[PDB]
């Protein structure tokens, strides 16, 4: 009859709801236990840390009522999941009633005469050979008279006392004797029942049937339980409705169970389906779906108190999205896309949990659409620069960070300052070795990567600042031609023809190697066609003009270069100007 | 990976190579021999068509690109230099054609915008004339030949992307192009390509590549037309082939789809591409490397080559005539055709009895009777009537008579004494032997065999003496089988009207001849044209090829004066082979008795060849011996009037040293952008700085202005 | 004998007056000496003072003489294009070829590519027109013949007389260009690249 119970319950908890009313701790709790048993994936530890969850809520009920039951059903299913009868037994004492048989017990072992409600504790306690180790002491003497009786009530005991393949040597003793006692008032019929009790006979159990889960308890598989209970509800003793829950609890419909604590208000009953899942086997489809909508809504409003850890927030609703079927990266790009859809924010520390997350498991790609729509937010009009600019260096997209560079650089070649004072800030990675070394802790084949195209225009922007004696001014020189001549490998990018230009002006117009590395870009960039020089020479007519904003001498002559009345001079006067160079320093034999 | 063009040169010794990578690349192919040798790069976008041009005016080279710019290359002293760029199209310039050297130094240019413009060549820099052209775009154009024989030193269709043609007329009324005549409606889709034919005849073909279609014009002093064969991928690029009028088509099916031309009227068939098959008989591929040689497919023409080498040396003596018995020889085809237009009148029935009794011997053999029959079937009886007389009893009875007018043998000599039976090669022979003799005909003979075979099945397949034999009867073409027992027919008897599709035939045969790895002969049936416009053309063109590939001895140039050919096309198409390849090059010419202004010009090569004395005094020399035709003979004396003051050395001035100062001054501003020519004469003007005063003659600013002001000092 | 005590009681400081000795004078053959001395010490002050350039061109006759020797370390052709550089920017693009073609005949890409490159500075340094670079049977029988064959079939006369007395009378250079050398820069590094 448990399908039907199933069937009923399945009904029960579609009229019910859903409501987290639990404390921030709860789910804290909640979520690590979690976490703890679905990152370890030997399974005695998860049940006890299980166990220890358990304690927890226990506590949580003891601090302060949906929670109470649910809690109740959680004990009963994992105790059931797990020696079964002895576990049973041990839920015996913690009831799901009116009152209480354990205390009633307690308040009855001291006596000054035998009382009349003795007996009928004798069958309620059948700890169990303990407690009829009391019935051995009973003193009897009540109103009597010997002829014995103690020598029978001794035998019965001391049979009673053998055991708390053996079981039915246990048994067989005890039909032995039964044929003894048998074969030699009130006395008799109640030692033969009370004995009928012990036996384990159906005629015994189901006399004594003061609650339903009593009789059910009296009475190592599933099948034994599916027997007890179809031998339970066939008497007259339980409730129609949380004991269709019980009911389905006991029965092999755990499925249903699930569907009723999620009916509770508790969002432990996720928990429950998750240890349902590592142990245990098989509106919207199921219910792996259903608890995700449940705690990816339940936590997007809810942020909590700060723990002894972070936990910004939006971490335990992916932490138990991707924690499913291997559907879960459909339901992580809805989530990410909808915080994509409210990431418009300055605020770093979003971002950065968001990826601590999604670099959590196998979905880079998330991680990388994220960071890069990020960097498509602190596009701005003109600040943060290099942090932005870092966050185009993670998660690829390298021809981004060059085109970031390129806009960089072309702005240092418009005004060359560029990015200056505040703007340090923006970037403070000064040190060249430290930094990657604290940065590549991360991802190295990433940030080392990545980072090993910042050289360029730091070394540039060094060489703008230092424009000790003489001769560093000439290793300032020759580490400008060297960035320059590396900017210039990439043609056989834009912007090049000018920095050449005025590190042309710079060097000679009336080493050694720089002179012929530079002979050789000239000779690179002299024959390179009609696309690359037409763009090059109108940045070059672009800046000259000087809007937003030594180098000073350089703008003169380059204005005076290109007058007209109404680019090619400059590599004729860097010719004729090496030549001369040439003719100098070329000539140094000792 | 993606090449567009592929153009062999004018020799077929270097190859030029197109792209889409902005990389024009040069070859040196000679057959399998692949030998990159110089990239050029500098355009923005893919390169379309490259285009050699004609030795002539040196090797030149025209790019057009994606952008709209049009690149000229050339090479200088062994290296190449770009030297002009014209970009006068808002498009992409699809193809650019070059233009014919009897026609001066043009160059048309077709672009998708809207014009085509046409670049002449001026002496110094670039002269440009601008010209109009369809609306929707230009994607085609090709030059064509005019009337001239000229080597040494004119219209243009153009193709169009608004479905049809049109044809530019030169106009000098107006210093532009005219259009005369415009043609109608050629497809539905638009033109991919259009190209003119090469080939110098009474018509003028043009071929028009598009809807899958293809039509070919055939312009007459008439409206021209064409029949459009429905073969269905779209097709790009269409090749022209001095080949034996050869036209080869091109699309996209992995394959190039050749054409030849039937007397009847049709014609029989033998991403990018870009074919151009080469004027030295040979197609060119895309792979990528092509180079697939196409010619006719006949049996072997060395004995041909012989037989008819025969009958250039017992023909050419003086300065023709096609005989029969004079050139027949060994060939059993000559002899057998000379006899079979008289009525059997020199024993046909003797030479093929004699032909059967060469035969009928390997069909005597093994043959137990049945040999009765199997002679019989040869032209003598007396063998089968001796055999018959063996064995068969009477039957010999009915055989004898039958040579003087249950059974398979006897039912065969019954039927015979009155179908064939079997076949044989000798059937023909076999029927005419014993269906004549009644009435002693010929004509009824093989008339009766034309309409047994006309209901009958495998009867002398591939033969030369099927075309003799009916040739006879209804004198007249039927298919191909030596053109000159043809012609020999023609003399005679016979073909009417079809004279220049004769022409065509000797024009088309030339060209095989031509493919045979062959000139000499090839310069002689070239040499046998009706038109005189024509021929003259056609070997003078074949003759620099030929020259391109022909010394003073006789092994060679008596071998091409023996044909009757001129010494001044020979020896000036060699030295204009001789161009590309030289200052001794021209000295060629120079006595070649065919130079006049070439001589004149020849200075321009003369001058970077100083760099040594006594040559260039006898060159002056030979140029002081021929004060003929410009003919600025004073400023040309010049170079003979050097060895003159370096020889000098101080003693007074010639009174024709300031002639001479005068003449290198008129040079040296008369020289245009020949850096050589300037550096020449800088160099010989210092050279008598030294010897004499030498107040001008002064050109470098450095070395004017610097040894100016040693001198002074 | 006497010009080795002569170039040595030169004793050239800072002078700007041996140049008089030196227009004062019959032979100066020993001023080879002098700058090859000026030469062995050191070097590149010949450079910085010049007197006039019809002296000038003395000793340029001089080093250039002196690097003719194949002198490796060829020293004195470097500052021979050093003062080269001064005026005569093409000869010396010219030494350095000639530069180029003996170190060619004899670390290679150091000195080959170099020298290249200077070439097309120096290339590029000087305008058009002026890149001309010295850098250095039995058909004259048909000429001769076919000659007297033409002149049968044909003042002016006192001209071919002069002629013919100067042909009793009777009885190596190349050409660098600009796209040659360009050219044959671009043969040299595809021979490098195919190693």
């Amino acid at each position: 009859s448990e399908y039907r119970y199933a069937a009923l319950a399945k009904d029960a908890y579609q009229q019910m709801g859903t409501a987290p009313v639990t404390e921030p701790p709860q789910v804290i709790l909640g979520t690590e236990d979690l976490l703890s048993r679905l990152y370890d994936e030997k399974m005695d530890d998860t049940l006890a840390t299980a166990a220890a969850q358990l304690a927890a809520l226990w506590r949580e009920h003891v601090d302060e009522t949906p929670f109470e039951k649910a809690n109740y059903l959680a004990n009963l299913a994992l105790q059931i999941h797990h020696p079964l009868p002895q576990t049973l037994f041990r839920w015996l004492n913690e009831y799901h009633m009116y009152g209480s048989q354990v205390d009633d017990i307690l308040r009855h072992r001291p006596s000054p005469a035998c009382h009349s409600l003795f007996w009928q504790a004798v069958f309620i306690a059948l700890k169990v050979g303990d407690a009829a180790r009391l019935l051995d002491q009973a003193g009897w003497g009540h109103v009597y008279a010997y002829v014995n009786v103690q020598r029978a009530v001794d035998e019965t005991i001391a049979v009673l006392e053998s055991c708390p393949t053996l079981f039915r040597v246990r048994a067989r003793g005890l039909l032995e004797h039964l044929r003894r006692f048998a074969e030699g008032w009130e006395i008799y019929e109640n030692l033969n029942i009370v004995f009928d009790i012990v036996l384990g006979q159906q005629g015994a159990i189901l006399e004594a049937a003061q609650d339903w889960l009593e009789a059910t308890v009296g009475l190592a598989n599933s099948e034994s339980y599916l027997d007890r209970l179809a031998r339970a509800f066939h008497t007259a003793v339980e409730s129609d409705f949380v004991e269709i829950g019980m009911a389905c609890v006991f029965e092999d419909n755990i499925k249903g169970v699930i569907g009723l604590l999620r009916g509770w208000s508790l969002p432990i009953a996720a928990a429950v389906a998750e240890i349902a899942s590592l142990g245990k086997w098989l509106e919207v489809d199921g219910i792996k779906d259903s608890t995700l909508v449940q705690y990816a809504q339940a936590l997007a409003d809810y942020e909590g108190l700060s723990s002894v850890q972070d936990r910004d927030g939006w971490e335990l609703s992916i932490s138990v999205l991707g924690r499913m079927p291997e559907r879960s990266e459909e339901m992580v790009r809805d989530l990410v896309e909808h915080l994509v859809q409210q990431l418009h924010v300055d605020s770093n520390a979003t971002v950065d949990r968001l990826w601590f997350l999604l670099n959590e498991l196998g979905m880079i790609e998330f991680a990388e659409d994220t960071t890069e729509t990020y960097g498509d937010i602190l596009a701005r009009d003109s600040h943060r620069y290099g942090e932005a600019m870092w966050y185009y260096a993670l998660a690829h997209r390298p021809n981004k960070v060059r085109e970031v560079m390129n806009l960089l650089t072309s702005y240092s070649l418009i005004q060359p300052p560029a990015n200056d004072l505040d703007d340090y800030l923006y970037k403070l990675l000064n040190d060249r070795k430290n930094t990657l070394e604290q940065c590549a802790s991360q991802d190295m084949e990433a940030a080392e990567l990545l980072g090993k195209m910042l050289s360029g225009y730091a070394s540039l922007r060094q060489f703008y600042d230092i424009r000790p004696h003489a001769t560093p001014l000439s290793r300032r020189k020759q580490a400008a031609t060297a960035l320059i001549s590396v900017i210039a490998s990439s043609d056989d990018e834009d912007f090049l023809l000018a920095l050449l230009g005025e590190a042309l002006v710079f060097v000679s117009d009336p080493t050694l190697d720089q002179i012929d590395v530079l002979l050789k870009a000239i000779e690179d960039l002299q024959a390179v066609g009609s696309r690359v020089y037409n763009a090059c020479d109108e940045f070059l007519q672009l800046v000259l003009a000087s809007a937003p904003g030594g180098s000073s001498l350089v703008a003169s002559q380059l204005q005076r270069s290109l007058s007209g009345t109404g680019g090619e001079d400059i590599m004729r006067r860097l010719r004729l100007g090496l030549a001369k160079d040439l003719a100098g320093l070329w000539l140094a034999e000792a | 990976d993606m090449i567009h063009d592929a153009v062999l040169d004018y020799y077929g010794r270097r190859l030029a190579t197109c792209s889409s990578d902005r990389t024009i690349k040069i070859f040196e192919i000679e057959g399998e021999t692949q030998r990159l040798t110089e990239t050029l790069k500098g355009h923005d976008g893919a390169v379309w068509c490259v285009s050699w041009a004609h030795p002539k005016y040196g090797n030149i080279l025209a790019s057009a690109g994606y952008d709209g710019k049009v690149l000229i290359w050339r090479e200088l002293n062994g290296a190449w230099q770009r030297i002009f760029d014209f970009a006068l199209h808002k498009a992409s310039v699809n193809v650019v054609s070059w233009s014919p050297h009897e026609a001066g130094c043009l160059l048309a240019c077709a672009s998708s915008d809207g014009n085509v413009s046409v670049l002449e060549f001026r002496d110094n820099s670039w002269e440009h004339s601008i010209f109009h052209a369809h609306g929707l775009g230009v994607n085609s154009v090709s030059w064509a030949p005019a009337t001239s024989p000229g080597s040494i030193v004119r219209r243009f269709v153009t193709g169009g992307s608004d479905n049809a043609l049109k044809i530019w007329a030169y106009d000098p009324a107006t210093n532009t192009y005219k259009l005369e005549r415009e043609p109608l409606t050629g497809h539905t889709d638009w033109v991919r390509d259009v190209a003119w034919s090469p080939t110098v005849l009474q018509k003028s073909y043009i071929a028009s590549a598009s809807d899958r279609t293809v039509r070919i014009w055939t312009s007459d002093p008439a409206n021209p037309l064409q029949w459009n064969c429905k073969v269905l991928a779209a097709v790009w690029r269409v090749s022209w082939s001095l080949s034996g009028n050869v036209l080869a088509a091109s699309g996209g099916d992995n394959k190039v789809t050749l054409w030849k031309e039937n007397l009847k009227g049709e014609w029989e068939c033998v991403t990018n591409w870009g074919p151009n098959g080469l004027l030295v008989t040979t197609h060119h591929g895309e792979p990528a490397d092509g180079t697939l040689a196409a010619s006719e497919e006949s049996v072997g023409s060395p004995e041909n080559l012989a037989r008819l080498q025969r009958y250039i040396d017992s023909v050419s003596f003086k300065e023709a005539s096609p005989e029969f018995r004079e050139l027949a020889q060994g060939d059993p085809s000559w002899e057998l055709a000379s006899l079979l237009f008289d009525d059997n009148g020199y024993g046909l029935p003797a030479f093929w009895r004699q032909l059967v009794s060469e035969a009928t011997d390997r069909a005597l053999a093994q043959e137990p009777e049945e040999k009765a029959i199997i002679c019989l079937a040869g032209n003598r009886v007396a063998d089968a009537c001796g055999y018959l007389l063996a064995a068969g009893n009477f039957r010999l009875a009915t055989l004898v008579s039958g040579i003087g007018m249950f059974s398979q043998p006897v039912r065969a000599i019954y039927e015979l004494l009155a179908r064939f039976g079997l076949d044989w090669m000798r059937s023909f022979g076999l029927r005419l032997f014993y269906t004549t003799g009644a009435t002693a005909n010929v004509a009824e003979a093989v008339r009766s065999f034309q309409a047994d075979i006309e209901q009958d099945k495998e009867p002398e397949p591939d033969s030369a003496l099927w075309s003799l034999l009916k040739a006879f009867a209804n004198q007249e073409f039927d298919w191909s089988d030596g053109w000159l027992l043809t012609k020999a027919i023609y003399a005679t008897g016979k073909g009417q009207d079809a004279a220049e599709k004769l022409d065509k035939a000797s024009l088309a045969y030339a060209s095989a001849l031509t493919a045979q790895s062959q000139w000499v002969p090839a310069t002689f049936v070239l040499l046998q044209l009706s038109d005189a416009a024509s021929r003259e053309a056609a070997v003078r063109d074949h003759l620099g090829r030929h020259a391109r590939r022909p010394r003073n001895p006789n092994s060679a140039f008596s071998s091409l004066r023996k044909f009757g050919v001129p010494e001044t096309w020979i020896w000036e198409a060699k030295a204009l082979d001789f161009r590309a390849r030289s200052q001794q090059e021209f000295l060629a010419l120079v006595w070649a008795q065919n130079y006049s202004e070439a001589n004149q010009a020849f200075v321009h090569r003369v001058g970077p060849d100083l760099v040594d004395f006594r040559r260039l005094f006898r060159f002056a020399q030979l140029l002081f011996k021929v004060k003929g035709k410009q003919d600025w003979d004073r400023g040309a004396a010049v170079y003979l009037l050097y060895p003159m003051a370096r020889l000098q050395g101080q003693h007074g001035l010639d009174k024709f040293d300031h002639q001479l100062f005068d003449g290198l001054v008129a040079l040296r501003g008369q020289t245009h952008g020949d850096i050589r020519q300037e550096a020449a004469i800088a160099d010989m003007a210092e050279d008598l700085i030294r010897c004499r005063g030498g107040d001008p003659r002064l050109f470098g600013l450095l070395p004017e202005d610097v040894r100016s002001k040693y001198m002074r000092a | 004998m006497l010009s080795r005590l002569f170039t040595a009681a030169t004793s050239i400081s800072h002078f700007e007056e041996a140049h008089s000795a030196l227009l004062s004078m019959m032979q100066k053959s020993y001023l080879r000496r002098l700058v090859e001395k000026m030469c062995e010490t050191g070097q590149s002050s010949e450079l910085i003072t010049l007197p006039f350039s019809g002296l000038q061109t003395k000793v340029d006759d001089i080093l250039v003489e002196k690097c003719r020797a194949t002198r490796v370390p060829y020293h004195q052709i470097l500052y021979a294009w050093r003062i080269n550089h001064n005026d005569y920017r093409g000869g010396a693009a010219i030494l350095l070829d000639r530069l180029q073609k003996l170190r060619r005949a004899g670390a290679l890409d150091t000195q080959v590519t170099r020298q290249y490159l200077l070439l097309i500075n120096a290339l590029s340094c000087v305008p058009p027109q002026e890149a001309y670079i010295l850098e250095d049977d039995d058909l004259e029988a048909d000429i001769d013949e076919l000659e007297k064959k033409l002149d049968v079939e044909g003042e002016d006369a006192a001209l071919i007389e002069k002629m013919k007395r100067f042909s009793t009378r009777n009885g190596a250079r190349r050409l660098l260009m600009l796209a040659d050398l360009r050219k044959q820069y671009q043969q040299e590094l595809d021979r490098i690249v195919a190693i």
